[PDB]
Parts: structure tokens; sequence; C-alpha cells
């Protein structure tokens, strides 16, 4: 997906946030990885 | 020179002061930040 | 009341140690008072 740099900390196991309260939220047992990187190169509109 | 205040006599949402999005760093020692709104405290403080 | 599952855990893992340790101690030291005990018991016994 995309989205906003700020809440990104909100997104990762273990943690909250309003984004995690109602936006999305990966649970506490993510058997997985998180990448991410800016795109505001292509995606500025 | 950095202020005290005393808080007492208050009905606290801590929701609502979550809801404020320009706070930057937002950490709670003791408890859990989400349990702010289901619990009572007998003194308060605040410094800033 | 005070804390999520993620932070809880650690202080209940404390506690759960803790907690059956002594268990474990009052165990053993209950049967080897259980063992004095059948020895006063089979001179008991002997006794009579």
């Amino acid at each position: 997906f995309v989205i906003r740099g700020d809440e990104v900390r909100q997104i990762a196991p273990g943690q909250t946030g309003k984004i995690a309260d109602y936006n999305y939220k990966l649970p506490d047992d993510f058997t997985g990885c998180v990448i991410a990187w800016n795109s505001n190169n292509l995606d500025s509109k | 020179a950095w202020n005290r205040k005393r808080i007492s006599n208050c009905v606290a949402d801590y929701s609502v002061l979550y809801n404020s999005a320009s706070f930057s760093t937002f950490k709670c020692y003791g408890v859990s930040p989400t349990k702010l709104n289901d619990l009572c405290f007998t003194n308060v403080y605040a410094d800033s | 009341s005070r804390l999520d599952k993620v932070e809880a855990e650690v202080q209940i893992d404390r506690l759960i140690t803790g907690r059956l340790q002594s268990l474990q101690t009052y165990v053993t030291q209950q049967l080897i008072r259980a063992a004095e005990i059948r020895a006063s018991a089979n001179l008991a016994a002997t006794k009579m």
C-alpha cells in the first residue's frame, strides 16, 4: 500500500496508534518482514 | 525555570487528549496508554 | 488492569516463577517431614 510516513511507527507488531486503531494493523504474532521506502518522487500530485 | 502545576477535581477523557496528532511523542511508563481512560488518579502533577 | 498483554507478560512470568519455586520448596520440605513421621510411625507399631 501507500500511506503517510508519520504513522509508520504505528504499523509494526506490538505497536499501536490511530492507524492501528481503526485504519489497519498487523497483529502482535506477526510472521514476516516490513519494508518501506519514500515515494515522494513519483507519488507527488 | 520549568513550570510546576497541579491538576485535581477533573474528568480527564484521555482519548480526546490522544486525538491531538500534533503531539510528536507520547510515552507512558507505569501504564499502557489505552488504559488511561479506564483508571483513576489520586494525585496528578504537570511540568511544562 | 494497568498494562497491555505484551507489557504485562514479563511481570507475569516473574510472578509465576517466584510462586512456583515457593511451591517447590513447600512440597519438598513437607515431604521430608513426612519421612520423619513415617519412621516414627514404624517405631510406634513395633512398640505396640
